[PDB]
């Protein structure tokens, strides 16, 4: 129920990767979508991958 | 004239096959990715669409 | 590490998450570009019966 | 973001290259000469 400035996201330098597979992050500000889910934990570095 | 119709149905029915592509919309594709990526997909379509 | 993981929903249904974009008013009967909810294309738009 | 096609501060801002780049990217640490430093700006 609301609008996703993704551009906000992806401009910070905070994130060490920000890898999109399924879409292109630029096209993040031109597409929609009927849910978004935020998965959400911690794990060590060398298990990003 | 029934197979001069299976033809042209048959002929449509494979613009709605993936081939292996991400979608089987052009305009999904385009929608979803851009260049570098979206041509690899597109590259699937217009092998299987030909 | 802190991962997100963002999961999309690009499934067909009514659109819920959406891009930073303003929406502009809809012409009907003229040939025109369009986008609605990320479906992109080029038209001609009428009322349906 | 030193590749054909890429997106980033650089990618965008500061130097970009196309889709097809023929070429090599040749990069090496430089903390022994270049730190001491606030000379190297960017957008």
């Amino acid at each position: 129920n609301c609008v996703a400035d993704y551009s906000v996201l992806y401009n910070s330098a905070s994130f060490s990767t920000f890898k999109c597979y399924g879409v292109s992050p630029t096209k993040l500000n031109d597409l929609c979508f009927t849910n978004v889910y935020a998965d959400s934990f911690v794990i060590r570095g060398d298990e990003v991958r | 004239v029934n197979q001069n119709a299976q033809a042209l149905n048959t002929l449509v029915k494979q613009l709605s096959s993936n081939f292996g592509a991400i979608s089987s919309v052009l305009n999904d594709i385009l929608s979803r990715l851009d260049p570098p990526e979206a041509e690899v997909q597109i590259d699937r379509l217009i092998t299987g669409r030909l | 590490y802190r991962v997100v993981v963002l999961s999309f929903e690009l499934l067909h249904a009514p659109a819920t998450v959406c891009g930073p974009k303003k929406s502009t008013n809809l012409v009907k009967n003229k040939c025109v570009n369009f986008n609605f909810n990320g479906l992109t294309g080029t038209g001609v738009l009428t009322e349906s019966n | 973001q030193i590749a054909p096609g890429q997106t980033g501060k650089i990618a965008d801002y500061n130097y970009k290259l196309p889709d097809d780049f023929t070429g090599c990217v040749i990069a090496w640490n430089s903390n022994n000469l270049d730190s001491k430093n606030y000379n190297y700006l960017y957008r």
